[PDB]
């Protein structure tokens, strides 16, 4: 019959591994970088795009960073298509629970929810699971500012600064080396590019190749703000930083 | 609106003796006020030394007692040939009949044979499966009229001793088949008489270690 | 839906999808049980290649299934999630049939069944994880130590350890470990715990977790400093 | 029916009639309306004959799987909770049930809870279940302290549901009477209402009602 | 189950819930707790259908606790009764509704405030200073109308519910054997023992 | 839930020394209209069985269907069709009487009464009676609606019990079954003139007579009969 | 790969055989019939001193007149006696009786062939099935994951079986009492075992029509082992 | 060889192997025999033990009282298709109140062996049955196979070295057919019939087993002491 034709896409290898998992895990290495620093006032999402061509529309485009709620955001690193999958998910659990209990959705909950779907096609139905990695960046009452990410085998961790996709051996370094706890959003902002700008592949890093977002308490009084950067004010901000 | 339940009529009787056990019911059958059948048995050998009678809705009667003789076949199937006792027959039929509690079979089920060390039994039920081991018990049409009198001469109620000043009642002691066969044919005859659903024949079935024995008597068939 | 049998038997007599889970387990970080007089003690090993780390949010070892119960473990980390959360589930629904709380072997036992379930089941692999689950029963001072593997088999243990280096820690506990006499305090008994960890781990900073559980459902984790504080006692002991 | 069941000092009493109606028809007069569940278990039956035989004896099995599973003997208030959430599910479906699980263990002590078919669970010290619960409620309470001897206990369980038989019309037949101690059940015989109402009036000089 | 009260001020909230159980003519029970507690600060009364009442407080019960272990954190007093809300709400349009009635006093943790939520069977929530369900409140009502101030201590509402039911027990026609009352503030729960 | 439209009255049958005879009308009735006149409600089953069916006349050729589909399952891998493995009476009845009660038992009746009249291959009388509820009943005369209770009373005074089966020959069994349809059509309001008649002889075998009429009728006396009381013209 | 059901060309499931080789890595468990009762006797085999050995359950009540002791991958066996304790109350419930020892096997048995692509795989592990009823007296059984049953006078099950088995052929004889059975399955047990037989890392059980179906206590196996190592050194 | 994987391949020849391996298990079997005269039908069957201290494998299976079978192979199988047979012999017998004909009973049986010969998933039974029986064209014997085909027999054996008693019964064909009202005689011939499929062992008091049907006689078997007239 069929068994002929079956992958076995859930079983463990000899040595124990999920063969699928790292496979997948091999696809995102290929994609392109995306950076998540959490400071003591706000959050940077930095993201590289996959090599733009000059026709491509660029300020009326979406690939690495997502909007889940108000409080939370993505950046994606991986297959697209099997991205917006999940994040449409992201999107309704979020307001499942605003439904349910008139509160936004603590980070955890979403993130814990969101890896347990990944879990799923790792264990059991026979399907390929999704090559994604998510890093996300977010705010609640309970623990403040918050980086996780996650990844194809459905686990999760958080972190202080955080890198996904191409190059994050090199990335992570930096990372290690220039981070303190005491820093601000603005110098987040600078390590982010800055990092981005030596472990890129590309010649040099120019406006039309990168995504950009910040998350801030910079509103008025007590509340957060998502800002995803335009196209200009991208141009302005690497100018200021003397990168171009 | 179609109505799903009917009566038949007709009534059942059971006694129990100390080696024996008798199940006695009329041969009538009726819808209203005709005459279906002058001649239609209603008490059934159903196998292992046990007679069963399921009297009311004839329809839902006769489902009954033949889901029961297919539970026995099954039983011997299922356990090496083992014989049913009378006692786990009862709790069988209990489940048969709690089984269709929120649609009734709409009948006065009784059973009798022999108990596992050799003495008469009879049991006896409602419609949706409740049972009680008995001496005694009518059931059916004129189940109201006969089961008085049975209390009356079986069980000796309301008899104390003469002269003892009403303080020692009459003693219990088990009754000879000949003298129990006299119970049923006159308490058959009386209920004949006063119960218009009552008549044609009685066909009574003894049990004994033996085996399963029949008589047959006519009643008043008007 | 999907059926294929996944686990199943080889010409020697073994699943090789349940040995080969057992090998996930080998893989995981270090983790280890003992149980005192009057207390249970749940040690993890945290691997230290991952600095930059945010500890506060990051999911912790040890697991509590309901506030007198716990569930420590080695292997995939999600898998894990699975296991908790059906462990969870069964313990609210214990209390609301049986007007009780759960055993520890009660809870242990469920736990067992549902990896035994993915080891005969179509469609699905075995959960690369086995668990220490501890605790005390309600109304009782006596401690309780299960362990749990994949192949669905559970028993007590007066200590256990599992995990990658194992082999080793449990080297250390059968010749250290008196049946006559276990750790008497809570201390003695957190001490164990710590030197047994201290034979595989590298560096007692935050690499080491602990959390002790006493009886009426009086369970609290340790800090660094609390920990440090055994790591820098033990090591002036052991120059000698 | 009448049934009624008390703790007291001693442990507990429990006393039911015997008889069973169909409408003014006397169907029976010799029916057991307690259960023994195990040697530590009793239940009461009050209401639909069928639906309260059929389930308590359906209840005896799940705690004998639960002793299995569990080697233990199952708690008296999860007893209850099996029937309870059992006719729960049936609720609105004509189930007719007034029922009392009464039994000793070592955790709880001596205790009674009430359950009955629209979903009702109680525990409590004293219950009467039936068409006749208020006759025998009537001579209990008034008679009723904790510090009954086993003797006094037995005797007002058996009294009050003499006293329910003689009045409520659904009730009657005979007394049946149990005593539940820290080592389990212990019956205490069946008692005809034919001979114990006379023994009861003449010996107490009760029921100055009746033509003596 | 019939009288089942509210009321809250300054610092905390104040539920009384009456213990009489009655079946036909006869009181069962003049003892019965018509309360549970879903977490250290939240605690909900209920009333209505037999059965559903008890099956309902202890289902929503399981489910608050389930909540607190996974998160290891208690949830809300807000977020709570918008949970129950929903169970209710989804109820109504069931086979067999829950025929139940709540009441649900908490206090808020981060906010430093006491909260009472009204529930009806329907799902309908509110909101308020004291609260009530069944005939209790055609006459509560109109008396705290009169008597409550915002600014109010814990002994001043035990006093104020003392006049409610007084005047419950004066003209209500069933006897409800008296109330079991208690507390809910920053330290948690506790009971009344001496009404 | 079922009302019966278009119905079929009386079937009435008895047993006699070497077999049985049943008859019923040929009429179609839609309420007090007598709106079908070519209606066969006796359907042969093979050469040694006739069911008679009364009531509803839709749920009446639903079930001849299922009986001509009865006979071509039988001949299905079986070379004694026609000889030791043939349709027995007491096989067709058992079949109907199992579809009768399970149609009740769903809310769902086919609103009928049925009669299966025939002879078994040992030689023995079969007669047997099952309607709409599922209740089934045997009996030396067997008959449905009003023939229950004007038909049986005529039919019991020729066969009132067992032993008066072997007493009865066939020309005397036939007759009583053709006045019993003539008092019918006297007394029932939904009966017709025309109507078919068979037997089933353990000899002789099936015989089934179409298009007979009542016959032979007292009439004459209704032309003295006047007004209702007092009148004198 | 290959289909689960599949035949072999000798005309034997292949999975059902290899389930078989799974049985023979498992701890010993041995069992005797007498006319005074029947004996169940298993090695608890702790893997490591550690663990605690009287949290090892391998011999288990189905109901008081049926026992059963288990080899092989254990974990298997839960279900299988989840199935005969209901199949045991549940006709106990519907026929008001004990159930026949042969009929609760037959019902385990069922379980067994119902794999394929139902559960994934066939059970690993063998069941010794030992109780009483009024027909057929003390009885018992041997389960296999290929659903066929043997009824046994002495059967040992596990790794040591083939030379147990060819022990029990010579010692059994059909006026064995009771005490001279339970020394017979402790001698037996010590002969195959790796370690050294104690209270502690074996376990006995019996079965009889008067007290119902018992596991021994460390205590009292403690002394049957004792007056077992006397009477070998008595002659 | 690579046409032996599942029962749904053909092989280049248009052969299944899956259902030859199927019959394979047969021939591993104990031997069992069927025979009849024109009055009654009789089942002998040689019991197998695991070893001395075990008990015999009971072969024969009653379906009815005019109906049984006897075993070889997969035993587990035979209580599978023989509680099919149960069911069918019993639905005849609840809707038609008629006897299931023995020629029907084979058809039926053939009919549910070739469903698990076509489809994916699925495995052949593994077992081989002797179905004896009376009904109202008199006593018959059908020999079934896993493959699905069924056939009519005067007499047959199936299992291992059954070619002994097939040969002997294909000799004593015209002197066994006219038993008739004579059970004791049938059965000796039978018991004849079975002992030329002897190696090194002969027949025990607990190692035979026998069944009889026919005209006044219901299904029964015998065992023990029972069958110690026919040694
Ligand atoms: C006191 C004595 C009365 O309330 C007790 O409460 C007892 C409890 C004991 C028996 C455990 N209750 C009864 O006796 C109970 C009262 C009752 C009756 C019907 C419904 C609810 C409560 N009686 C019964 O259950 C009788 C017992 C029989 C007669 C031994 N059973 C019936 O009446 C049955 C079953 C009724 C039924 C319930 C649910 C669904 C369908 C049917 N019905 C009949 O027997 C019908 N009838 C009897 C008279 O003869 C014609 C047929």
């Amino acid at each position: 019959g069929s068994r002929r034709y079956d992958s076995r896409t859930t079983i463990f290898s000899p040595e124990g591994r999920l063969y699928q998992v790292e496979y997948a895990l091999e696809s995102i290495s290929h994609a392109g970088t995306a950076i998540g620093i959490m400071a003591s006032d706000g959050i940077v999402l930095a993201a590289e795009r996959k090599v733009t061509s000059t026709l491509l529309e660029q300020d009326t485009s979406t690939e690495k960073l997502y909007k889940l709620n108000d409080k939370i955001a993505v950046a994606v690193a991986g297959l697209t298509a099997d991205a917006e999958i999940l994040i449409n998910t992201a999107r309704i659990h979020a307001q499942n629970y605003l439904k349910t209990y008139n509160e936004d959705i603590p980070v955890e909950i979403l993130v814990r929810r969101l890896s347990d779907i990944k879990q799923g096609y790792t264990q059991h139905g026979g399907l390929r699971p999704f090559g994604v990695s998510f890093i996300y960046a977010g705010y609640d009452d309970r623990y403040g500012y918050q980086l996780y990410t996650s990844n194809p085998s459905g686990n999760y961790t958080g972190w202080k600064a955080i890198s996904v996709g191409a190059n994050t051996s090199a990335a992570q370094t930096l990372l290690q080396m220039d981070y303190k706890d005491d820093m601000k959003v603005d110098d987040a902002i600078e390590l982010a590019l800055k990092t981005l700008s030596k472990t890129t592949d590309s010649s040099a890093l120019t406006y039309d190749r990168l995504e950009f977002a910040t998350i801030r308490k910079g509103a008025n009084d007590g509340e957060v703000y998502q800002k995803i950067f335009k196209p200009q004010e991208i141009k302005d901000i690497l100018v200021k930083t003397g990168i171009t | 609106q179609f109505n799903p339940y009917g009566d038949n009529g007709g009534t059942i009787l059971g006694i129990a003796g100390e080696d024996f056990a008798v199940l006695a019911g009329d041969t009538r059958n009726i819808t209203d006020y005709s005459i279906n059948s002058r001649y239609e048995p209603k008490v059934f050998d159903c196998g292992d030394n046990i007679v069963m009678s399921a009297n009311g809705f004839a329809a839902d009667g006769d489902a009954l007692v033949k889901r029961f003789k297919n539970s026995v076949k099954w039983y011997h199937f299922d356990h090496n040939d083992k014989k049913l006792s009378i006692n786990s027959a009862a709790r069988n039929i209990q489940h048969l009949l709690y089984g269709k509690r929120f649609f009734p079979y709409y009948v006065h089920t009784i059973i009798a044979g022999l108990d596992e060390d050799g003495k008469g039994a009879v049991y006896s039920f409602d419609p949706v499966g409740s049972y009680e081991r008995e001496q005694c018990r009518a059931g059916g049409a004129a189940a109201s009229l006969i089961m008085p009198f049975l209390d009356n001469q079986v069980n000796f109620k309301n008899q104390y001793e003469p002269g003892t000043n009403g303080k020692v009642k009459k003693p219990l002691k088990y009754l000879s088949v000949e003298e129990v066969i006299k119970l049923v044919r006159d308490s058959f005859t009386s209920a004949t008489e006063r119960h218009i659903q009552v008549g044609d024949g009685l066909e009574i079935l003894i049990v004994t270690k033996d085996g399963v024995r029949k008589e047959f008597y006519e009643l008043k068939r008007d | 839906g999907y059926d294929r049998a996944l686990s199943i038997f080889s010409p020697d007599g073994h699943i090789f999808q349940v040995e080969y889970a057992l090998e996930a387990v080998k893989r995981g970080t270090c983790a280890v049980g003992v149980k005192g007089k009057n207390c249970v003690v749940l040690g993890c090993e945290r691997r230290s290649t991952l600095k930059l780390q945010d500890t506060r949010i990051t999911p912790s070892k040890v697991s509590k299934i309901d506030s007198h119960v716990v569930l420590s473990f080695s292997g995939l980390n999600a898998d894990s999630r699975i296991l908790i959360e059906k462990a969870r589930v069964e313990a609210q629904s214990h209390r609301l049939t049986l007007e009780d709380p759960v055993t520890v072997e009660y809870l242990t036992r469920y736990v067992a069944g549902v990896q035994q379930r993915y080891t005969q089941s179509g469609g699905v692999r075995p959960f690369g994880v086995s668990t220490l689950i501890a605790g005390f029963d309600p109304r009782d001072d006596e401690p309780k130590l299960y362990q749990t593997e994949p192949s669905g088999i559970y028993s007590s243990w007066s200590a256990q350890t599992i995990g990658r280096n194992s082999k080793t820690v449990r080297e250390f506990l059968e010749k250290n470990y008196d049946r006559k006499e276990p750790p008497a305090t809570v201390e003695e008994c957190v001490k164990l715990t710590v030197r047994s960890l201290l034979e595989v781990v590298q560096t007692g900073a935050k690499n080491i977790e602990i959390t002790v559980v006493k009886p009426d459902s009086d369970i609290v984790a340790l800090s660094s400093e609390e920990i440090n504080q055994y790591v820098t006692q033990i090591e002036q002991e052991k120059q000698e | 029916t009448t049934t009624l069941a008390f703790r007291f000092q001693g442990g507990i009493i429990v006393a039911v009639d015997s008889r069973a109606t169909a409408g003014n028809w006397v169907a029976s007069q010799t029916v057991k309306k307690v259960i023994e569940i195990n040697p530590f278990l009793l239940g009461t039956m009050a209401g639909g004959a069928a639906d309260c035989q059929f389930w308590e004896t359906w209840l005896g099995s799940q705690f004998r799987l639960h002793e299995l599973r569990e080697k233990e003997r199952i708690s008296v208030a999860a007893a209850s909770k099996i029937l309870s959430n059992l006719v729960y599910q049936y609720k609105g479906a004509g189930l007719s049930m007034g029922t009392m699980i009464c039994g000793y263990t070592r955790k709880e002590g001596p205790t009674i809870y009430y359950v009955d078919s629209d979903g009702t669970r109680l525990k409590g010290d004293i219950f009467c279940v039936g068409s006749g619960q208020t006759f025998a409620y009537g001579v209990l309470d008034s008679n009723y302290k904790w510090d009954l001897s086993v003797e006094d206990a037995l005797y007002l369980g058996k009294r009050s549901i003499l006293a329910a038989a003689h009045r409520d019309a659904y009730s009657g037949g005979s007394v049946n009477l149990y005593h539940v101690t820290e080592d389990g059940w212990i019956y205490h015989g069946n008692h005809d209402v034919g001979e114990l109402f006379w023994k009861v009036k003449e010996e107490e000089g009760s029921f100055n009602n009746v033509i003596g | 189950m019939d009288i089942i009260l509210g009321i809250r001020v300054q610092d905390s909230v104040i539920l009384a819930s009456s213990k009489a159980v009655t079946r036909g003519i006869s009181v069962l029970k003049d003892s019965d707790d018509k309360t549970r507690q879903l977490s250290p600060h939240t605690l909900m009364s209920f009333a209505g259908e037999a059965g559903d009442t008890v099956q309902f407080a202890e289902y929503i019960q399981a489910n608050i606790q389930l909540y607190s272990i996974r998160e290891d954190y208690e949830l809300s007093p807000q977020a709570v009764s918008s949970f129950v809300r929903q169970e209710l709400a989804k109820s109504i349009r069931s086979r067999r509704p829950y025929q139940v009635n709540v009441l649900i006093g908490g206090y808020d943790k981060k906010k430093n405030k006491p909260e009472l939520y009204q529930i009806d069977y329907l799902g309908t929530k509110v909101e308020l200073p004291y609260g009530a369900h069944g005939y209790s409140g055609f006459y509560t009502f109109s008396l705290l109308d009169h008597h409550y101030r915002p600014d109010m201590t814990t002994e001043e509402g035990l006093d104020l519910l003392k006049l409610c039911v007084q005047e419950l027990e004066k003209r209500m026609p069933m006897d409800f054997k008296g109330v079991i009352v208690k507390i809910v503030d920053k330290d948690g729960i506790r009971q009344v023992d001496d009404f | 839930t079922q009302q019966p439209i278009v119905t079929g009255t009386s079937v009435i049958s008895m047993k006699y020394d070497n077999g049985v005879i049943i008859a019923a009308d040929n009429l179609g009735s839609y309420g007090s209209l007598l709106r079908f006149n070519g209606v066969e409600r006796l359907i042969p089953v093979g050469d040694n069985t006739v069911v008679g069916i009364s009531g509803d006349i839709s749920d009446m050729q639903h079930i001849e269907r299922l009986l001509k589909d009865l006979v071509t399952e039988n001949a299905y891998d079986n070379p004694l069709a026609d000889a030791e493995e043939a349709l027995e009476p007491s096989y067709i009845f058992e079949y109907l009487a199992t579809v009768m009660y399970q149609r009740r038992s769903k809310m769902n009746p086919l609103w009928n009464a049925i009669i299966v009249a025939g002879v078994q291959s040992n030689g023995d009388q079969f007669l047997r009676y099952v309607n709409l509820l599922g209740v089934t009943y045997s009996s030396p005369t067997l008959a449905t609606g009003f023939g229950a209770h004007m038909a049986n009373p005529l039919l019991r005074k020729v066969v009132d019990r067992e032993s008066d089966i072997p007493k009865t020959t066939v020309q005397v069994a036939e007759e009583a079954i053709v006045n019993a349809m003539r008092v019918l059509y006297y007394r029932d309001a939904r009966s017709s003139r025309n109507f078919s008649l068979a037997i089933i002889d353990k000899n002789t075998g099936l015989t089934f007579k179409k298009n007979l009429q009542v016959e032979n009728m007292k009439w004459d006396f209704a032309k003295d009969i006047k007004g209702y009381g007092t009148q004198k013209i | 790969d290959r289909g689960v059901s599949t035949f072999s060309p000798e005309g034997r499931l292949f999975q059902v055989e290899y389930s078989l080789e799974a049985i023979k890595l498992g701890s010993t468990a041995i069992g005797i019939a007498t006319k005074e009762g029947v004996v169940l006797g298993v090695e608890k085999r702790a893997t490591s001193p550690l663990l605690e050995s009287d949290s090892i359950e391998k011999i288990v009540e189905i109901d008081r007149h049926i026992g059963c002791a288990m080899s092989g991958l254990t974990a298997d066996a839960r279900s299988m006696i989840e199935h005969a304790r209901t199949a045991a109350v549940t006709h106990n419930l519907y026929y008001d009786e004990d159930i026949n020892v042969e009929s609760l096997t037959q019902s385990v048995c069922d379980l067994a062939l119902r794999f394929g692509e139902l559960m994934s795989r066939p059970f690993g592990v063998a069941l010794l099935i030992a109780g009483h009823d009024a027909d057929d007296g003390y009885q018992l059984f041997h389960a296999e994951p290929s659903g066929t049953f043997y009824r046994y006078n002495a059967k040992a099950i596990g790794s040591g079986s083939e030379g147990a088995q060819a022990e029990l052929l010579n010692e059994w004889h059909s006026s064995l009492t009771l005490k001279e059975a339970e020394l017979l399955v402790l001698k037996i047990l010590k002969q195959v075992m790796e370690e050294k037989l104690d209270e502690n890392n074996a376990q006995l059980s019996c079965i009889t029509k008067q007290d119902g179906f018992k596991i021994y206590d460390n205590e009292k196996t403690a002394e049957l082992i004792k007056e077992l190592k006397e009477k070998e050194a008595a002659e | 060889n690579n046409y032996d994987g599942d029962t749904v391949t053909f092989s280049p020849t248009g052969r299944l192997f899956q259902v030859e391996y199927a019959l394979e298990a047969i021939k591993q079997g104990s031997v069992t025999v069927g025979l009849r005269s024109n009055t009654h039908a009789v089942l002998v069957a040689l019991k197998r033990n695991a070893d001395e201290l075990s008990s015999y494998q009971k072969k024969i299976i009653k379906c009815d009282e005019h109906m049984g079978l006897s075993l070889a192979g997969l035993a587990p199988d035979a209580r599978v298709l023989s509680n099919y047979l149960r069911q069918q012999c019993n639905y005849s017998s609840l809707v038609f109140n008629r006897k299931l004909a023995v020629e029907r009973a084979g058809h039926l049986l053939c009919d549910k062996a070739q469903k698990n010969t076509q489809s994916y998933g699925g495995r052949p039974y593994g077992v081989g049955l002797l179905i004896i029986g009376y009904d109202k064209s008199g006593a018959h014997l059908l020999e079934f196979q896993p493959s699905g085909n069924v056939t009519e027999l005067y007499g047959t054996a199936i299992g291992a070295r059954s070619q002994g008693a097939k040969t002997y019964l294909e000799r004593t064909l015209d002197t066994f057919i006219k038993i008739d009202g004579n059970p004791d005689e049938l059965i000796k011939a039978g018991v004849e019939a079975i002992s030329q499929s002897l190696r090194d062992e002969s027949l025990t008091v607990d190692n035979l087993s026998i069944a009889i049907v026919g005209k006044d006689t219901p299904f029964t078997i015998y065992d023990g002491e029972a069958v110690a007239k026919y040694i």
